[PDB]
C-alpha cells in the first residue's frame, strides 16, 4: 500500500554550480625564445648558435 | 632587469612588486615621453604608465 | 524539496544526491594538474588569468 509518511522525503542538493572539463584551458602558456631555452643544467639546449 | 625580464618572460616579480606599490627601478633602454606640463605632474600621470 | 517515492526509488536517488562526482574546482587544483616538470621548466611561462 501506499503510505504517504514512509514516501515523503526531503531531497537536498547544491542550488546552482558550473562543471568544466577542460582545466588546462584556463592555463595561459607561452614559451621563451627557442634562442634562449635552456636544457636541465640552465644553459641553452643548443649553444652553437 | 628589464632585458632579462624580455628574455625570460616571467613577470612574477614585477608584478608583485607593481601590485604592492614596491619601490622599484626598472633599469634598461627604454624611450620616454616629454611632458612639459605642471597639470599633467599634478595630476601624477608618471604613476600611470 | 519535498518529494514522493518509493523507499526503493528514494535509495537510488538519495545515493545519487550523496555520491556525486563533482568536486570544487579552484586556480591551486588547475595549477597541480599541470605536470610538475613543466611548472619547473623556465622556458615555459604559465599564468592564472
Amino acid at each position: 500500500q501506499f503510505d504517504f509518511r514512509a514516501s515523503m522525503h526531503m531531497l537536498t542538493s547544491n542550488l546552482t554550480f558550473t562543471v568544466y572539463s577542460d582545466l588546462l584551458a584556463f592555463v595561459s602558456a607561452d614559451t621563451v625564445e627557442p634562442i634562449n631555452a635552456v636544457a636541465f643544467d640552465n644553459m641553452r639546449i643548443m649553444n652553437e648558435l | 632587469n628589464l632585458e632579462e625580464l624580455m628574455r625570460t618572460g616571467d613577470y612574477a616579480q614585477i608584478t608583485n612588486m607593481l601590485l604592492n606599490n614596491q619601490p622599484v627601478a626598472l633599469v634598461g633602454a627604454l624611450p620616454f615621453i616629454t611632458d612639459s606640463s605642471v597639470i599633467s605632474l599634478v595630476a601624477k600621470l608618471d604613476a600611470t604608465v | 524539496y519535498p518529494s514522493i517515492l518509493h523507499p526503493i526509488d528514494h535509495a537510488f536517488n538519495e545515493y545519487f544526491l550523496q555520491h556525486q562526482l563533482v568536486e570544487p574546482l579552484n586556480n591551486d587544483i588547475i595549477f597541480n594538474y599541470i605536470p610538475e616538470r613543466i611548472r619547473n621548466d623556465v622556458n615555459y611561462i604559465l599564468n592564472m588569468d
